[PDB]
């Protein structure tokens, strides 16, 4: 089977691990962002972007909201989730949470 | 002009002096013969380092010699021992020849480990001056453009050793790879003597592996590597393995750095800094060289070196492994390796602060003999930046291969996600391989079956 | 297939194994921890360092591993010590690739060094095959060759370095050596850490020291050489200086063998055989690793070694000189580096009978701390078939360089006649010395000016 | 005419001259040098040295005395006298003192 | 590379540069210096002496190596080519090389001065 | 002064230090040779052989009689001896007897 990354041999996350995983990605000044993509070939790069960095983060549940339009706008493809740091200036986390 | 024998303590001993931002700094661990005074010994390791000589000679007089004279300006004891000191030395910039690591070390301990007054020595470290560090070229690659390259994020990277060290062909070899790669690993390697044999020649090795690699990466979906060995006799043959292996697409080859030579080293890292094609350092020959506690050189100079010399991946013990290593130390010099700016801290091994202006980083490495267990206090020290090898962690398992990976990838990823969540891994590391292995039951397996093996034995360097 | 862990000494324990012509045999002299019996710890020495591993695993089933697996074939203890044992090894010769050193090396020695169950190691001798011996190429020209080249004979050969070690500019560095070749002598060399500074660079030391060669040689009617110094950060680099260093007729070079690595080593030894311009080696950092009795490596390996990759010229202590040797060391080793056949012969440090099958021999070399008075006990030690240099025996002479160098040329034809005779050395060195000096002055201002001095140092290494 | 250097399309220097020189010779503390040669081909670079420099120069007289000394044993050879600096490790000075 | 062409600035020069250790330790140097010149070139004691050859173009080869000869015999020591002279239709780079070479090959024979030609 | 190899600094060797030469020359196994040649240069390694080798030699006096009549019929040339081994296959004892 087609696996993708890390977190992709647990069975599926459920919700409140997911608003952990997002508070802890907030906890030491990391930045969510959001991208969707049609394909998983393992040798392209570059995703597609969603608006823009939440630099105004202030809780979980915002990150939720985005995540849902963004299932709710584009839920034909796969959509992940990564985030950014601004001091060693590279990102740390990556995992898949909208399967098709 | 006045010929004759000269002692040294009058020369070579000045406790006024202070260091600059320029001078190259060392420390020296040292015990002398009885009835020799310490000053006296310590102006010997200063002097036969630099300039010094058992007697004076005319063409002495026709250069600067306090321009570039070594000098000594530190001896204390240590606590808890007898007729042992530190001995600080000094040395001008104008000694070292630019971009080269083989000087310094021919320099520095060339000659003063053979002398008649030291009972024993030991080097303990080096500060290296920025003003010397912006020559040489650094890392080919370094942490951020290697994990960026290679997509992978939030996880330890993995490993495996391919068993036993000979008796396999190509094919089979080419077999057990593939094999141990589906399961769920990233990384695995040849293994340190394995250049060229009677039983198994390179060209057939290399072909198979990456025949093997390109099946898997395209069956699951993750890039996928593997270290082809370099090591070879001359530097022509070294090119050559180098260039076939570029040819192929292989994105990763190792090297031995100590016992082929810096050099080697040097216009390997240049050449795949050029080419780019990630390099990984082995460590082979180092417990000759820092096993004693009194004679010797301690690792963490030999890390300094490599990293100014250029490499990627850094094999760095394992604590709790087959091999020595104690922890305060390893944590010392692991900081050591990763970190910019280090200030100093007597406690942790580490003398000088130094700082690499912005040179990239180098991966640590831990492997030999480890298995499930190990895993939630092993990525407890190490944190997220690092690559674990199981070598009888996955061939292991009863079940064959890609189980024994399977099992193994699912505990990392647990033990990450159980630090990620916010429990503690020291205290509760049992209960979460437990609940990890309540449903998986290639985890189940290799946990019941390796909970038995602990090696606990006395540490000889403390 | 059983997978699990497995005690070493149900396997690697074979007693009634006898040696073969063929394959290749190691000793080791090791101490264990308390508690530890002496045959698991042989069994570990030998397992560690050729297939073994702390688990079966299934591939072991795949190849025929009785073939190619190490065995420990004998174990006895040393008389004066306790909880110290010798432990012999022998493995085949399918373990190791033709014509390589580095991949000796890293099988024997990699990791076998850093064990737990080990409290101290040290290897002793190695034995070579005379199937394996003949692969390598050799030394470049031997000894023979360079005599008939050099056209010298009957005399052992002399040298000088160039001191202080450094802070000399070109033309002053070529000055000092043409006063130090028109007095007499036969070579000058370039300090060991000499490669390029900011305050000289190579290419006019190389002009410099050429020019004075040629003048010197036009002068007198001699032939005289010099070692111009090559250690460089890359292969390419050392490769330019080597063509560089060919172009102007320069009859001979020099190179770190140890510092440098052993891959650059042989493809310099390669480079000069097919060019003809005889290698001289230096012993560098040799200190760091055979100082210690109970850790580290004896010097007679990493001279069989050396003689296996390539040189002419190999330094080889000084026994009444300023570097560690003792005598029943230095002349069996000495012995072991020169002849052809060597019968086994415990008291002189040799364990196992070589051969060597017509490969030529390497002359070893003395430096270090010795002047006038030091040369009738030097030339019974070596024979006359060596070369000798004197670091301040012809600089420090009170009236500059040629006066030295007449001195020591002087003194030296004195004992080799007076052994030439048939007069004692040792008995009359002090009559000889004095005689000769009656007509010349120089050495009888040496004579009186350099009696006082002796260095008289308890050996570590017992 | 063949040529000798520095110093070399004047009459011949008078004894005062010289002793003139030498005076400037040790007044920035350089220190003198003898050397004397058979030839005075251009390519050569190296001479036959007299002694040792003279580190405890205390008079004119002294190097003239030297130079006195030098032309008496080896007067059927070009002489000339050179000068040293201890901290810029170059030559400054060179001429020629006695011709053929 | 752009701060001149600004509008808020009327006029703009720089004065100096300040070079760290760090930075100037990279370089590679010139490619001799003062010393190894000094001492490759054999003249201690005095400056250095030379001259242009003039008019600034119109000589052909063979005229160019007797001028250079000329001076050069005088008791000079350098003569050098002039900014602009490169390779022309009057007279091409490799005969002014070979004449020139020529030229100071005989006046350093018959002097005894080592002498050269930028 | 020009030199001439090994012992070229001492004293002319008297007779009864050669004969000393010679028996040790025969005491090892080498047998001796005689060469004569009119240049000394440096860069010539070959030089004019005098019959063949003595290889039943019983005696110094009979290569003291050989190098007599060397020198009665070539004593305008510089004459040499040469000792030879037949185990190591190398000359090893090289020295000057007739100067010119």
């Amino acid at each position: 089977e087609r696996r993708f990354e890390t977190f992709s041999y647990l069975p599926p996350l459920s919700d409140r691990q997911i608003a952990a995983q997002i508070e802890y990605m907030i906890e030491q000044g990391f930045h969510p962002l959001i991208e969707f993509n049609e394909h998983s070939n393992p040798e392209e790069f570059y995703w597609t972007m969603w608006k823009l960095p939440l630099f105004d983060c202030k809780s979980p549940q915002q990150v939720l909201d985005e995540v849902r339009e963004c299932r709710s706008e584009y839920g034909d493809c796969y959509i992940r989730v990564a985030g950014f740091d601004n001091i060693k200036q590279c990102q740390t986390v990556s995992f898949i949470v909208h399967r098709p | 002009y006045k010929a004759g024998v000269k002692d040294y303590k009058l020369t070579y001993y000045t406790p006024d002096y202070t260091p600059k931002d320029t001078d190259l700094l060392a420390a020296f661990r040292f015990s002398p013969q009885p009835g020799v005074p310490a000053d006296e010994a310590g102006a010997a390791i200063a002097a036969e380092s630099s300039t010094g000589t058992w007697t004076t000679v005319w063409t002495d007089l026709l250069t600067d010699m306090d321009r570039y004279k070594g000098k000594c300006y530190h001896i204390e004891p240590v606590q808890g021992e007898e007729n042992s000191y530190f001995a600080f030395i000094a040395y001008p910039l104008d000694l070292f020849e630019e971009g080269s690591v083989t000087n310094i070390l021919t320099s520095i301990v060339g000659n003063v480990f053979g002398f008649k007054a030291i009972r024993s020595l030991r080097l303990e470290d080096i500060r290296f001056p920025v003003a010397l560090v912006k020559t040489f070229q650094g890392p080919p690659h370094g942490i951020q453009v290697e994990r960026d390259l290679l997509n992978k994020y939030g996880r330890p990277m993995l490993g495996c050793t391919i068993k036993p060290k000979l008796g396999l062909s190509a094919k089979n070899y080419g077999r057990a790879v593939y094999e141990c790669l589906r399961g769920g690993l990233d990384f695995t390697k040849d293994d340190e003597n394995i250049n060229s044999q009677p039983f198994q020649r390179w060209r057939d090795r290399f072909l198979f592996v990456a025949d093997a690699i390109h099946k898997s990466q395209a069956e699951t979906g993750e890039i996928k590597g593997h270290y082809l060995n370099v090591t070879a006799p001359t530097c022509e043959e070294m090119m050559k393995r180098a260039e076939f292996a570029k040819e192929l697409g292989m994105p990763i080859i190792m090297h031995d750095f100590l016992t082929a030579g810096f050099t080697a080293n040097t216009t390997l890292a240049k050449w795949c800094r050029d080419n780019g094609v990630l390099l990984h350092i082995h460590r082979a020959m180092h417990a000759v060289i820092d096993r004693q506690r009194n004679h010797g050189i301690h690792f963490r100079v030999l890390a300094k070196c490599l990293r100014l010399s250029g490499g990627d991946h850094l094999h760095s013990g394992t604590v709790v492994g087959k091999l020595e290593g104690d922890k305060a130390s390893t944590l010392g010099f692991v900081d050591l390796m990763r970190e910019d700016h280090i200030e100093a801290d007597r406690s942790r091994g580490v003398f000088f602060t130094q700082d690499w202006a912005s040179m990239p980083g180098v991966l640590p490495v831990a492997s030999g003999g480890i298995h499930v267990w190990h895993m939630p206090a092993l990525v407890e020290i190490f944190g997220d930046d690092s690559v674990l090898q199981f070598g009888g962690g996955t061939l292991g398992h009863p079940w064959g291969n890609a189980p024994g990976a399977t099992a193994n990838r699912v505990a990392l990823e647990a033990c990450v996600q159980a630090r990620n969540e916010g429990r503690d891994l020291y205290r509760e590391g049992g209960d979460i391989l437990r609940e990890a292995g309540k449903w998986s039951p290639e985890l189940a397996a290799a946990l019941d079956l390796w909970k038995e093996i602990k090696f606990e034995f006395e540490t000889m360097d403390k």
